[PDB]
């Protein structure tokens, strides 16, 4: 059904959007969009970080630990696995790398 | 009132016949009675301020208290309620 | 949403004046002994502004 | 309605000359001008109006604006263009047409496909000869961004010839993620502000 | 006139009259945008500035038509070509233009409520074409002389442009003493629409 | 004239400093030792404003770049209301305006250099701040003392000369460039 | 209704079917990783529960744990530090979540426990073994 | 009782600076001027108030120096006379010792796990493990030199990644401090012991915005390990000045009269930090024995240098007594967490222990502290160049451009042959032949140091540092060899010089004879510099009105810094400063 | 290539026209050197030091450096030098002709 | 009258009828001492109004 | 909020300002090309 | 803390070696009902807030290096102040754990949305809500008879309010 | 000896 309000007076009556001061629904879309695509480009104007293995998501923190178990319970400067899951390269120098 | 955009209208209307706005013209009219910035300056240092946040000079009179030193912040005098004179209600509501 | 409404308060200072005016004559008795310097005085009379 | 009121470089002119292209076909004629305005763009054409030489000859001549006009520098491991297209067969073909136009234009073009020692023969090549154009699968250019065999860092134009299906799954996405870490790159700014450019050549939409 | 601007344009003399908006007129120094500079260039209607182009100049002559028209590039001179350049620029805006009116018409209709006027046509060519003149100069036709245009679709005034026969615009345009303002009037939204 | 510091410094006590600009134009850097041995509460409040350690809860909690909106040729120099600029708001770093914690001694007298807590009722305190300039008596116990001042009183009473009246607001704007803590001096 | 929200038991039911048809009662594209699929509890596997290392210090602080005897399982259990559901084969897995030291010796005895609380144990002094049992043991 | 310091702290950046624009001041935003910290650490006199009667009558033109990294560079020329260029690129070597990891998942859904023919294909977990390939070291060469190019990292910031990254100890790499500020590129040799060339190699990082690259050139026998480290005796210094106000041909004149006229050869505040408390401050605090004021201001130094530091400095010191012990916890746990140098980690371990341990309350723990500092000599070396600068001060005051009687160079003598000792301790104070005379000498010198606090360099000596060996003759006023200029017009400040990497990225070769405008010079366009540097810039442009940007290579004989140079010239303010606070 | 050249050049070490041609030779073969599809200002000054020997008393080493057209001459004086060494001489007057194009620098010695 | 409120009135101008009043008209209208400020009266009337 | 806000505030700016654009023939304005005023034929006197 | 450190690392302020710092927080002993990690600037916090009744000394608070605990377990302590007399009086559990409880607003939908149950208070509950308006002032605070619930609030506020009552003789 | 004078001493 349509929600009907309580008016106040004729004028609420003549009126047909509840809201006359906000977006119809394409321009509500195209904003929302470009709002998101800013912020989206604010958030990556730096590099991108290469987070180190306890901050990577819960399925990429374990597998790292377990291939990276033997070097760390003997320690020696020097090694790396080469994992598959770890974060992708980005391509350009940023200044966390 | 010198130097307006709005001559041609005047002119052409209020000359003729009064507008809502004669004692506004009226005033405009007549000169400003703040004639220099000297006097301007002597008028805004007489001015004096209440509700102000901060503190007031006592220099002038020891003896002479501030209402709200007197009575307190949260104590406000019983004024008429009438519809001719309608005060303030709920000073904790007015402040913030 | 309007939650004001469930918090909604509404001060004695204001809804009662009586009570103001007799927590500012407190507040008037304990300066006056202070400045005279009786202590029992102004303790029994600060205890009863708070006991209001 | 002619190369002539298009502005191009008089090497490009001879270039087409060579090629015996003389008069612009009509998706030439609209992709031209929005190329030369650096928009990104989306060029259809059934099967055999010059979709090549539209989305070629433009991002030529802005490769020579920037390489003379703005003397941008050429860096060993950060080629200007990638060109994308699916097959090999394709990616010898698009060689050929940018060859021909690098030797008629000063700049110069690799390209790429599976071989004996493809790791070594491709390291073999970049370290060699820096290129300002590189045609290769999306595939073997993420291998390389992944490998920081290549950098984006002074990529400034992206072509696919078969958009379809390079963003389709019919190619794994592989242009898709690539161009997700081109976005990625003009979103960086601590580096200088490169306006890269997609341009995407589909005889279907 | 930064450096990046100058950079990404180049000085160039114009040896006959270009109306465009990157053009100029004859004898004209001019920074234009390297593209369609190397097009005039190539083209033959402009060529890069030098000391003896600066002290004198060819240029083209319609009457022979070759560039076999040599002229020193003074002060006086140059102020008169600016002047007949504006002029043909303003004559050129108004012809391959076409007037946009955005106005109401209650219901389908076949005109519009309030009729254009002489300020509206002067209002709209400034706001279009960027040309300022006297809304005394436009003039409506028979149909449209006591109530304005008052009618939607193709829609056409004159606009008349004195000093022609001062600069000399005989031959170089089809009427030196008129030009055909071509308006079109349509419904439009809201916020474009005024009045 | 010649200007001494009331108390005596103690270096446990806080410092603070902050720069003074009046049209643009640099005047120095004035330094406030708060008595944190008396009025703790107040001087952290004071502390934190002036550094902007805290975030936002109504606006940014940094003395930083606000003005002096009340000035007075020889009875005070007062600002730093970080809610409303103009003067009238009044905000707490603790968030609620905080009652006043003792006027006992050091805390109760008013002179010269001593500052203060300004506050709209007698007892919320809050952001703006002022310092005396001169021996106010009627001011004893009615406003919290927050501490003294060590060095800049010289551009204190430069800020005031330039942009004072006796009606309280200021001529010539008059504000806070940079402000944050320092230590003993 | 499900997409007008609540509605009076009066009417207006009209305008309501998805409403009805819930009151009327991808996966083929991933993978198998393995046969019984992953962290799959299949029979015999030690899935251990965890026992904090932390709460069994602030039960023999508190006092429900007796330091000078051996710990055990029943004993936890009897003390009530542990719950019956809590209690399936093979048992717990002693986990140094959050500690650094163990002040005095203590003596436990497990079905299992990390590396690092068997050190921790043995650096206070006292004494750690992993008493791993069957159902009828337990 | 908690630590203390006396000057203001004054974070320089910003909590978050998220609009390019890092510097929090306001006036550090439009321009750091350092002239009061020049004017406080000795540089009080300048040859242009000597010469004219007058002293600042005339206000010296605007410049704004060093805003982008490549625009200072470093090449430094040792004794030999070869210069630090950088020549090729090589990439750590890496040995596979593993075999990729692989598992089996079901190729096909539809057909059941029961069927024999059921298909499956492999997935890689791991590609496999790698090790750095740690070469073969000689015992008869132990002795590694390379060079080094850093875009912009301190020295000690290459020391520490040198240790983590190699597990060495500092006393295993000498490398000489190099002029001007550690923000612009910098290259330089450097010697190491008992490291090979892979490893060395491996100690670099290529693929940041900031290069640190190495690259070893060959190996040495320890014999000839002094005449390696022997000072450099040169420095070629390129330089680009973005906002000068004034013209072409003035500003040629101005150059013309500097390199005609020579500058005086101060230590420049990158000797001395630029905070509040300088480091021959804490120098002379500790040698009078006032560890607890020392550390203090040791750590509001660290603490204006670094956020996360200045973040715990505040709450450290309006830490109550009660909690203080817990706050200088948390300050170490977070040092070690960020992975801090291992020297300040212990240091706030340190002093987490002397508050919570009532044994260690007490100054003997700071002085053991302090002892286990290794900045002390630094410190005691910043005390010594301080006193140098205000006796050369002195001199020039009292005598002037004409020599009389004065200390020369031991190859009618002139005022560039004309020399001044810096008393790098009681054995440079006697073998030193001080200037005889009336006004200034040794007593001078002596009545100076005992006013300011730095008795102890005279009292005491101090041990000359293997990595940068002292020079207790440094020339009053020195002459670049060679002094090439270039003028450009650009009012947005577009320009940019490329740098070293950028030409070897190229495939160019590097020069560092003369500023090279065809390729080191780039034209001013919007595709020269960053959008970050452009937003950090803007701020500077709507305050210096400077339609000029300078393009400078010179070059200075033993160790000076170009911006003294520039100083002396024209009123140079830093857009870049954290470079010169030097610990940390 | 370029140790070889100091030690050659050397004032005190005459140097005859079979060592230049041999010493040009050489920097044709070169490995480390910039990319030949300009030329670093050192190479091209010892470069032009060698030619002016081959000359055989022809000493132009100031017209080699100044004018590009220097080199023309030299090229054709030359007869004996074929091969890379045309395009090493091609591409160093290139170089000279790019520093030569810049009259804004001023050397403030 | 700012340049945004111009913005927004030039924007409207078809649904909003305007009428100007110089401060000295808004002063007279209301009945105020001229020497009295509107920076005053804004800076003493509460913030919490509505 | 703040972001959706202000992306709201600069499209209805720039759908509310840019009543009408000139002529493309006349100048382009994807191609930057602009139009400068022609006062030529102009008057001052207020009409 | 106020500092971003990764905005700090790309400005170039930090050094890029606090790449851990940036992405993770500083290791620590996280407060749980069995562990009680007493966290120094929570309380010196709580110490500067304007309240109402004096706290007690932190070195108190922590047990000492009664008898040793690694979790942290002390019995309660006094008032700071004789003098004084607290309105309200908290009961701990048979375990020593102190009534703060977080819990959901929808736990069938898992909403991330969490309240604080404060229990186990018998003096004056409006007393304990009055000083969780100081201490919360912007969080809604609800009383009864055998619960004060707090709104918005998670495992950091039950730190926070265990750590007053801990300050306090509780 | 006017360097002394003009340059005063700190200790921070
Ligand atoms: N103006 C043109 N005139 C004549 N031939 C052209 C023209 N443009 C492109 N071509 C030729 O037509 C053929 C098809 O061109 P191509 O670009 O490969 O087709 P597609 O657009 O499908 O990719 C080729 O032989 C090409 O050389
Ligand atoms: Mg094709």
């Amino acid at each position: 059904l349509v929600k009907r309000h309580k008016i106040t007076n004729n004028q609420m009556l003549l009126m047909r959007r509840r809201e006359p001061y906000k977006p119809t629904m394409k321009d509500r879309q195209e904003i929302a969009d470009r709002a998101k695509l800013e912020e989206f480009e604010r958030k990556n104007a730096d590099g991108l970080m290469f987070v180190p293995e306890k901050a990577l998501p819960p399925w990429q923190k374990s597998l790292a630990h377990n291939a990276k178990a033997l070097g760390s319970r003997i320690n020696f400067r020097g090694f790396r696995v080469r994992v598959a899951d770890g974060q992708d390269e980005p391509g350009f120098p940023t200044p966390f790398r | 009132a010198v130097g307006r955009q709005e001559s041609i209208h005047n002119s052409n209307n209020i000359r003729g016949g009064m507008h809502s706005s004669h004692s506004l013209d009226l005033i405009m009219r007549q000169p400003r009675r703040v004639k220099t910035p000297e006097q301007l300056r002597a008028l805004r240092d007489r001015l004096r301020f209440i509700g102000v946040t901060g503190p007031m000079p006592q220099a002038t009179s020891v003896s002479t208290k501030s209402y709200t030193d007197t009575y307190g912040s949260r104590l406000r005098p019983r004024y008429p309620e009438s519809w001719d004179t309608v005060p303030p209600h709920q000073p904790s509501r007015e402040l913030l | 949403y309007n939650f004001e409404e469930k918090f909604v308060y509404f001060s004695p200072f204001d809804y009662d004046r009586t009570f103001a005016l007799v927590d500012q004559c407190l507040e008037r008795a304990e300066t006056i002994f202070n400045e005279i310097g009786d202590v029992e005085g102004a303790i029994r009379v600060l205890q009863q502004r708070k006991e209001m | 309605t002619s190369f002539e009121d298009m502005p191009l470089y008089p090497e490009l002119r001879s270039a087409l000359r060579q090629l015996r292209i003389t008069t612009p076909s009509p998706i030439q004629q609209s992709a031209v001008e929005v190329i030369m305005q650096r928009k990104d763009t989306v060029v259809a054409a059934p099967h055999g109006e010059g979709k090549t030489l539209a989305y070629l000859l433009p991002l030529y001549q802005n490769m020579i604006k920037d390489r003379d006009v703005y003397k941008i520098p050429l860096r060993e491991r950060r080629p200007r263009m990638i060109l994308l297209a699916p097959t090999r067969e394709l990616i010898a073909q698009l060689h050929h047409v940018c060859s021909v136009l690098g030797e008629a234009t000063g700049l110069h073009a690799i390209s790429f496909t599976s071989r004996k020692r493809a790791n070594h023969r491709l390291s073999r090549l970049l370290k060699q000869q820096l290129v300002d154009v590189m045609i290769m699968d999306p595939k073997i250019v993420l291998r390389l961004i992944r490998a920081r065999r290549v950098f984006l860092d002074d990529l400034r134009y992206v072509a696919v010839d078969e958009a379809d299906g390079m963003l389709s799954s019919q190619h794994d996405h592989d242009a898709v993620h690539l161009l997700m870490k081109v976005q990625k790159r003009v979103m960086f700014k601590h580096l200088w502000p490169v306006q890269t450019q997609t341009v995407f050549a589909t005889a279907f939409i | 006139m930064a450096p990046e601007l100058q950079l990404e344009y180049m000085p160039v003399l114009f040896t006959r009259t270009i109306l465009g908006p990157q053009g100029g007129f004859a004898g004209e120094e001019r920074l234009v945008k390297l593209e369609v500079a190397r097009k005039y260039m190539e083209a033959g209607h402009a060529v890069t500035p030098t000391e003896e182009l600066r002290r004198g100049l060819w240029c083209y002559n319609p009457d022979t038509d070759k560039y076999d028209c040599f002229i020193e590039r003074n002060e006086e001179f140059l102020d008169f070509a600016a002047r007949k350049r504006q002029w043909l620029d303003v004559y050129w805006r108004v012809n391959t233009g076409y007037l946009l009116f955005g106005r109401q018409s209650w219901g389908q209709g076949f005109l519009i409520n309030c009729p254009l006027r002489k300020r509206d046509v002067a209002q709209k060519l400034w706001e279009q074409y960027k040309v300022r003149i006297d809304p005394r100069l436009i003039e409506f036709r028979e149909k449209d002389r006591r109530t304005g245009i008052q009618e939607l679709g193709h829609n056409w005034c004159w606009l008349y442009l004195p000093g022609a026969e001062e600069l000399g615009i005989n031959r170089e345009v089809y009427d030196n003493k008129r030009v055909k303002v071509r308006i079109h009037v349509r419904k439009m939204n809201s916020m474009f629409a005024l009045y | 004239l010649q200007y001494f510091v009331p108390y005596e410094r103690d270096e446990v006590n806080p410092v603070v400093f902050m720069d003074v600009t009046v049209e643009g134009d640099a005047l120095g850097r004035v330094s406030v030792e708060l008595f944190h041995d008396i009025v703790p509460k107040t001087t952290e409040n004071f502390r934190s404003l002036c550094t902007g350690e805290r975030g936002y809860s109504q606006c940014p909690l940094f003395y930083k770049g606000i003005p002096f909106h009340r000035v007075i040729p020889g009875f005070i120099v007062q600002g730093g209301d970080i809610l409303l600029k103009d003067g009238r708001g009044n905000v707490s770093v603790f968030g609620f305006p905080f009652p006043d914690e003792s006027f006992e001694g050091k805390a109760g007298k008013h002179l010269r250099g001593t500052v203060a807590m300004a506050h709209s009722a007698p007892n919320q305190n809050g952001s703006q701040f002022f310092f005396n300039l001169a021996r106010n008596d009627h001011l004893d116990g009615k406003f919290v003392v927050c501490g003294q001042v060590i060095d800049g009183w010289e551009v204190v009473d430069r800020v005031a000369v330039l942009s004072g009246s006796s009606c309280g607001t200021p001529v010539s704007r008059a504000w806070i460039t940079e402000c944050g803590q320092s230590s003993g001096d | 209704m499900i997409k007008m929200g609540w509605m009076k038991i009066g009417g207006s039911w009209k305008y309501s079917r998805g409403y009805n048809d819930r009151r009327r009662v991808r996966f083929m594209l991933a993978p198998r990783v393995s046969a019984g699929g992953p962290r799959n509890r299949y029979e015999g596997k030690l899935v251990f529960s965890p026992l904090r290392l932390s709460k069994l210090l602030w039960a023999i602080d508190t006092g429900r744990i007796n330091p000078n005897e051996v710990i055990t399982l029943y004993h936890l259990r009897q003390a009530n530090v542990v719950g019956e559901r809590e209690i399936v084969w093979p048992g717990f897995v002693l986990i140094s979540n959050g500690v650094r030291r163990v002040p005095y010796p203590i003596h436990i005895e497990l079905q299992n426990a990390s590396a690092e609380s068997i050190r921790l144990i043995e650096e206070a002094g006292g004494s750690f073994t992993c008493v791993y049992m069957t159902h009828e043991g337990l | 009782m908690k630590v203390s310091s006396r000057g203001p702290i004054v974070r320089w950046a910003l909590s978050r600076p998220t609009s390019g624009l890092v510097s929090s001041p306001s006036e550090w935003r439009c321009g750091r001027d350092l002239s009061d910290e020049e004017k406080h650490s000795g540089l009080l006199l300048r040859i242009r108030d000597i010469c004219q009667p007058l002293a600042k009558n005339d206000q010296l033109p605007v410049a704004v120096v060093k805003a982008q990294p490549s625009d200072l560079q470093v090449n430094e020329v040792d004794a030999v006379g070869d210069v630090a260029a950088l020549s090729k690129v090589v990439k750590g070597k890496w040995r596979k010792i593993s075999r990729q990891k692989t598992l089996l998942i079901e190729d096909d859904a539809r057909t059941p796990f029961s069927d024999p023919s059921k298909s499956f294909s492999p997935r890689v977990q791991s590609y496999g493990e790698y090790v750095r390939l740690t070469g073969k070291l000689p015992r008869d060469l132990p002795v590694l030199r390379f060079v080094l190019y850093r875009d912009s990292y301190s020295l000690n910031s290459v020391e520490n990644r040198l240790g983590y990254v190699l597990s060495l100890q500092p006393d295993c790499v000498f490398l000489r401090d190099q002029p001007g500020g550690s923000f612009g590129c910098i290259t330089q040799h450097g010697v190491c012991l008992g490291v090979t060339k892979e490893i060395l190699s491996h100690a670099s990082r290529h693929y940041n915005l900031h290069p640190l690259i190495f690259e070893p050139r060959e190996y040495f026998s320890t014999d000839k390990l002094h005449s390696l480290l022997q000072g450099a005796r040169g420095h070629h210094h390129r330089v680009l000045l973005r906002c000068v106000e004034g013209s072409q041909d003035t500003i040629r004149a101005l150059l013309k009269k500097t390199a005609e006229r020579g500058f005086i050869n101060y230590f420049w505040l990158d000797r001395f930090s630029v905070g509040t408390n300088r480091f021959f401050d804490m120098a002379v605090l500790a040698a009078r024995g006032d560890y607890l004021k020392s550390i203090g201001a040791l750590l509001h130094c660290v603490a204006e240098s670094n956020g996360v530091h200045y973040d715990h400095f505040l709450k450290y010191l309006n830490a109550d007594p009660s909690t203080v012990p817990g706050i200088a916890q948390t300050w170490a746990t977070t040092a070690k967490h960020m992975r801090s140098p291992n020297w300040i980690v212990q240091l706030l371990r340190g002093l987490h222990k002397y508050h919570a341990d009532a044994e260690c309350g007490k100054s003997s723990y700071l002085a053991e502290l302090w002892s286990a500092l290794p900045m002390r000599e630094a410190l005691r070396r910043s005390a010594a160049e301080f006193v140098w600068n205000a006796m050369a001060s002195q001199r020039l005051l009292s005598k002037g451009l004409n020599v009389v009687e004065g200390d020369v160079v031991r190859m009618t003598f002139k005022i560039t042959d004309v020399v001044l000792p810096v008393p790098y301790g009681s054995v440079a104070a006697n073998n030193c032949l001080f200037p005889h005379l009336s006004p200034l000498d040794k007593k001078l010198y002596v009545e100076f140091a005992t006013k300011h606090g730095m008795s102890f360099l005279f009292d005491e000596q101090m041990p000359s540092p293997l990595s940068n060996p002292l020079q207790f003759y440094r020339h009053l006023i020195t002459k670049p060899v060679n002094m090439q200029v270039s003028v450009i017009r650009d009012p947005n400040s577009l320009t940019s010089i490329k740098s070293d990497l950028a030409v070897m990225q190229e495939r160019k070769l590097v020069q560092i004879g003369d500023i090279d405008y065809s390729t080191r010079v780039r034209e001013p366009c919007v595709y020269n510099v960053s959008e970050r540097f452009t937003e950090k810039m803007e701020e500077i442009l709507k305050t210096h009105r400077g339609p000029n940007s300078v393009v400078l290579s010179c070059y200075l004989p033993e160790d000076s810094s170009p911006f003294v140079m520039l100083r002396e010239v024209f009123d140079l303010r830093h857009a870049s400063f954290h470079d010169l606070y030097g610990l940390l | 290539w370029l140790e070889a050249c100091h030690i050659y050049l050397t004032a005190g070490r005459k140097l005859t026209v079979s060592c230049a041609e041999a010493l040009i030779t050489l920097r044709g073969r070169c490995k480390d050197g910039g990319v030949l599809r300009p030329l670093d200002f050192v190479s091209v000054t010892l470069l032009a030091q060698l030619l002016e020997v081959v000359s055989h008393g022809c000493c132009s080493a100031d017209d080699l450096v100044a004018s590009p057209v220097a080199w023309d001459k030299v090229r054709q004086t030359i007869q004996g030098a074929i091969g890379e060494d045309e395009n090493t001489i091609q591409l160093l007057r290139a170089g000279r002709l790019c520093v030569a194009d810049r009259q804004a620098t001023g050397s403030l010695v | 009258d700012i340049p945004q409120v111009r913005k927004r009135i030039w924007r409207v101008r078809h649904i909003v009828k305007v009428d100007v009043l110089d401060l000295d008209e808004a002063k007279a209208l209301i009945g105020v001492p001229e020497h009295i400020s509107f920076t005053d009266l804004a800076s003493q009337l509460p913030p919490s109004f509505g | 909020a703040a972001a959706a806000a202000a992306a709201a505030a600069a499209a209805a700016a720039a759908a509310a300002a840019a009543a009408a654009a000139a002529a493309a023939a006349a100048a382009a304005a994807a191609a930057a090309a602009a139009a400068a005023a022609a006062a030529a034929a102009a008057a001052a006197a207020a009409a | 803390s106020p500092t971003d450190v990764a905005a700090n690392i790309s400005a170039g302020a930090m050094p890029p070696e606090a790449n851990v710092a940036a992405a993770l927080p500083v290791p620590r002993i996280q407060y749980s009902k069995w562990n009680r990690a007493l966290r120094s600037d929570v309380y010196d916090e709580l110490l500067k807030l304007p309240l109402r009744y004096k706290l007690h000394d932190f070195a108190k608070l922590c047990p000492p290096q009664g008898r040793d605990s690694a979790v942290g377990y002390l019995p309660p302590l006094g008032p700071a102040d004789p003098l004084d007399t607290i309105p309200f009086f908290v009961h701990r559990s048979s375990n020593g754990v102190l009534p703060g409880k977080v819990f959901s607003m929808h736990p069938r939908n898992l909403m991330p949305a969490f309240y604080l149950r404060i229990q186990q208070v018998e003096g004056d509950m409006f007393r304990f809500e009055e000083e969780l308006l100081k201490i919360f002032p912007t969080k809604k605070i609800f009383v009864r008879s055998h619960s004060i619930y707090v709104y918005n609030v998670a495992l950091d506020g039950r730190m926070v309010l265990h750590h007053w009552l801990l300050g306090l003789g509780f | 000896a006017a360097a002394a004078a003009a340059a005063a001493a700190a200790a921070a």
